[PDB]
């Protein structure tokens, strides 16, 4: 027939793109940063006044 | 990507794994008849025989598409009962469907569609004419047969009429053979140590047994779940895997690769593609899902098959007898090769009309089939 | 990616074992005419009549499948208006349900599994008192968590977090 | 190292690269450093359908 080289062709901008994900728990969540320095000396841990009655 | 924790790594790093998918092309598909001489005083029957053929070969490319679609959807939903057996049942089966691609993580971008066949599609008609005729929605489907475009949460609900009917499995009792794993790999080594490239989706498996089995037919794993495919939570529903191949008595190609997660021989590259929770064991038996004959429902992400065509060179210098020009299949949006040649010795000429064209299923566990009814 | 949905498997994850108020019911979401409203409203009024502080806003959160059951509710409905319609074109129970600001559906919410505890009774008559510290042992006064009491029972068996 | 933005949510991170001369490779990380805290359990609540047993 026609016996030539061949090649193995990869189309790499063609991603298949398979997963999609959403977050919406961590979204609605609050987000807190305290002081870095004193979070080091602690157990990372922070206290947190309630309301008084 | 994995995910280590804490603090220290030192002797964990991973490596990189990126997965592939091949596309390939099948035979070309062709309309081939010869006349003699004689029987060209009229031309009727040859002009209608060429515009049948248009319309025969457009008609192929829908039903292989189907075929495909059915024969490789990964994600089975099934309902031991008819619809129309209760209120809402055609809206909780497609949105069954939607619940399975949404929990699964599947990409949905460029959307969804929904096929059902023209029995499921009527008894849908039916659930909504049951309700009281007021309203928009159930007054277009009494008035027309017509169920909303959109239903549950699929962007397209449409009616098939080529939907393929599964015919139900016999095979019983089949169970795995021994402890199999498989390892998502983008190459292996061959012999010549050369680097071959690997498909991601398909999957082989020993069983004990393949007798009843056959392409399409829609098989599930006992004890073995789905995953969230970035969370990697374990889901509800057990893993659904459609048999693309029997190529033994004793094993059986699937279009899922099952990754399971307590895999202790993936990386962990190779374990974050885990999409199961559990691996094949040695006893484990296997779930027969189409157990009675009946016709489908199809619904994918819009994406997920493709129809890959080449072009005939017939036109070339090479075939100068032949006369070549180009053939138009109307409604596939595919562009055929239109060749006549006649022979002076028996004084009859040849016309072949040639398309060359293939189906493929990029994502097998994008396409999912429906099958309603599914009782003993 | 990975990293967005971790974080979220485990606010999942903490959500749902630090949940305090409980609300159960005998039957699934699917069976009764009204009943997904009925659990959302439940948990609205248990928010309501506590007097707790809901300045920033209240959530719910549904299964998939609990959504799913919450829009079969909707739709197995005889008459279409335009929260039945929308819940057979669309998904959607609507955002607003009950007294909540907005109701949707988490993939990743956890499986709570039955606990085999049973017959357990409390060993001895115990008050909890609040504090804000206690001494211990050196004297110290150390902190105490509002939140958590230990309380001693016959047996902790079948019992997890 | 660099800061690392997660999608969707309030969280960054870092990115950290560093070589090694004898075998010419890279180590890359990413770490993300984060604390999920319920501060009103009595305020989070769970509905648990279908509890008949």
């Amino acid at each position: 027939a026609l016996n030539e080289g061949q090649i193995v062709t990869l189309a790499v901008d063609e991603i298949i793109e398979t997963i999609s994900a959403i977050t919406p728990m961590a979204q609605k969540a609050k987000k807190y940063t305290p002081p870095a320095a004193s979070m080091q000396r602690s157990s990372n841990t922070i206290w947190m006044p309630v309301e008084q009655e | 990507s994995p995910t280590q924790e804490g603090w220290d790594l030192t002797d964990k790093a991973t490596g990189l794994l990126e997965l592939n998918v091949a596309v390939n092309m099948g035979e070309p598909d062709n309309d081939f008849f010869q006349l003699r001489a004689d029987d060209l005083r009229d031309e009727t029957a040859y002009r209608r025989r060429i515009q049948s053929a248009a319309r025969k070969l457009a008609n192929n490319v829908e039903l292989k598409v189907a075929n495909m679609a059915a024969e490789m959807g990964s994600l089975v939903i099934t309902s031991p009962d008819a619809i129309g057996t209760n209120t809402a049942d055609a809206w909780n089966f497609v949105a069954d469907a939607e619940e399975i691609m949404f929990s699964r993580e599947l990409n949905r971008d460029m959307g969804t569609s929904y096929f059902f066949n023209p029995q499921d599609y009527k008894k849908a008609g039916y659930d909504l004419t049951k309700r009281d005729i007021f309203g928009r929605i159930p007054e277009e489907a009494y008035r027309d047969g017509t169920i909303q475009r959109q239903v549950a949460g699929f962007d397209d609900v449409l009616r098939s009429p080529k939907l393929p009917v599964l015919t139900k499995s016999t095979a019983t009792g089949i169970t795995v053979s021994g402890a199999q794993s498989f390892k998502p790999v983008a190459w292996q080594l061959d012999n010549d140590g050369n680097k071959v490239n690997v498909d991601n989706r398909f999957a082989t498996v020993t069983l004990s047994a393949t007798t009843g089995m056959k392409r399409g037919d829609k098989i599930s794993f006992a004890g073995v779940k789905f995953l969230g495919q970035m969370a990697k939570n374990v889901l509800a529903q057990d893993a659904t895997f459609s048999v693309v191949r029997v190529v033994d008595g004793t094993h059986v190609e699937i279009t899922p690769k099952p990754v399971a997660l307590d895999d202790v021989s993936l990386s962990p590259e190779q374990r974050a593609y885990a999409n199961v929770n559990t691996s094949l064991a040695d006893a484990m038996a296997v779930n027969i899902l189409n157990v009675k004959d009946a016709r489908t429902n199809v619904f994918w992400a819009d994406d997920a098959i493709r129809i890959v065509s080449q072009p005939i060179p017939a036109n070339h210098e090479l075939f100068a007898g032949m006369k070549t020009t180009s053939f138009s299949i109307p409604d596939v949006g595919l562009n055929g090769i239109f060749a006549t040649q006649g022979d002076i010795s028996t004084l009859s000429g040849l016309c072949r009309i040639a398309l060359w064209y293939g189906v493929n299923a990029t994502r097998p566990e994008a396409i999912g089939v429906g099958l309603p009814g599914q009782t003993a």
